[PDB]
């Protein structure tokens, strides 16, 4: 059947500011079937602190997710969410800007 | 706020592997999620999600369960029934996915109601409009249909959306309307970024709204432009709110030509915004 | 409220 690919966006709840404390989000949607693999990325590194909401989907039956973890934004630090799914061939990995 | 949900959203998924299928449920008013059950959680019971639904008392809570695991055996049933009826194999994973809920109208009485079931995220059967009929999508859905249009499962189903799921629906408006009768409305700002010595990006901010349905819209003197626009999904913020934006590229020089309307329920008039900062 | 008691089987 269908296979979906997802979509991705990966930003902050609150504008950031650097050395103050926030939360890095990264939402995926649009995706089917559900098993899916997201983590948050500091410098490459996976962070494990991170949560998730409740499986839920679209009016296109299609799935989404909120990832998260509390984050303190910086100059030089870069943030990122890697994403793997059957509709990949490689893990997806969207580096978060600020600005978007 | 003026019309309200009660929506609940089932997922099922085979684990052909080992074991019992995955089964996530989750129930939502309006953009507020309320409650849960994850087949893989300890509890093995229907667990509260938002603080106005904390109040509701054992009894609740152990008819809630009851209902959502027999529920899961129903799909576990469902996903056996369905490989039959395609011919598949024992060996893939396969998916169920059904939605049904209520809307109360602006007068506060029954608006709609649906129900809809999905196999492997395809259309599979509906319940019309009318609350009486059914649309099956192929001839496997069609079995379905026939076999529900004889036990009366749409007669059944019609009872609790016009009934208890509208007079639930506004019990859990009144106990959580703190929050749930609270419209918040999107703070908004335009941001500026030169694309290059003769262009720039204007970018329309909306955050921290609640509900989560919005229009965002660019005009140039004073008529709506798509052209060399770009708006993202709306996405949760993770605290109950959502955000979006919506940018356009302008001749550098020209940005107050443009500006930004924004419309919400939460905003009696919609906003304006223009690049004169 | 959920609908119950339990959706009828495919």
């Amino acid at each position: 059947m269908i296979q979906r690919t997802p979509k991705i966006q990966v930003y902050s709840r609150h504008p950031a500011e650097n050395g103050k404390s926030n939360f890095l989000n990264c939402y995926v949607s649009g995706f089917h079937p559900s098993d899916i693999e997201v983590d948050l990325l500091k410098n490459g590194e996976r962070i494990e602190k991170v949560e998730h909401s409740d499986l839920s989907f679209s009016k296109d039956w299609s799935f989404y997710l909120l990832y998260y973890t509390e984050f303190t934004p910086t100059e030089k630090d870069e943030y990122a969410c890697r994403v793997n799914h059957v509709t990949l061939s490689q893990p997806k990995i969207v580096k978060w800007d600020r600005d978007m | 706020m003026g019309s309200h949900s009660m929506r609940y959203f089932f997922t099922s998924v085979s684990r052909p592997g080992r074991g019992e299928p995955r089964f996530i449920a989750v129930g939502y008013v309006d953009d507020t999620q309320f409650v849960r059950f994850d087949s893989d959680a300890a509890s093995q019971r229907m667990e509260p999600r938002a603080p106005w639904i904390e109040q509701e008392g054992p009894e609740y809570w152990d008819g809630e369960t009851r209902k959502v695991k027999a529920h899961s055996q129903t799909h576990r049933v469902d996903l056996g029934t369905l490989r039959g009826y395609y011919n598949q194999s024992e060996a893939g994973s396969h998916t169920v996915q059904r939605m049904y809920g209520c809307d109360v109208g602006s007068d506060w009485r029954f608006l709609r109601g649906y129900h809809q079931y999905a196999y492997d995220g395809k259309d599979y059967i509906a319940l019309k409009e009318d609350l009486r009929s059914w649309t099956a999508a192929d001839m496997a859905a069609q079995t379905t249909k026939h076999k529900w249009e004889a036990a009366h499962v749409a007669e059944q189903l019609r009872a609790y959306l016009e009934g208890t799921c509208v007079e639930w629906l506004r019990r859990y408006l009144e106990n959580g309307k703190e929050t749930l009768q609270r419209t918040d409305a999107p703070k908004t700002h335009m941001t500026h970024h030169a694309v290059s010595d003769h262009e720039a990006t204007l970018r329309c901010w909306a955050l921290s709204f609640y509900p989560a349905e919005i229009t965002l819209t660019w005009q140039r003197d004073g008529e709506d432009q798509t052209q060399d626009t770009e708006l993202v999904e709306t996405r949760p913020a993770g605290d109950g709110t959502f955000q979006k934006w919506a940018a356009v590229v302008v001749p550098s020089g020209q940005e107050q030509r443009y500006t930004c309307h924004v419309q919400h329920e939460g905003l009696p008039k919609p906003l304006t915004l223009r690049w004169e900062p | 409220r959920q609908w119950g008691p339990d959706p009828a089987a495919v």
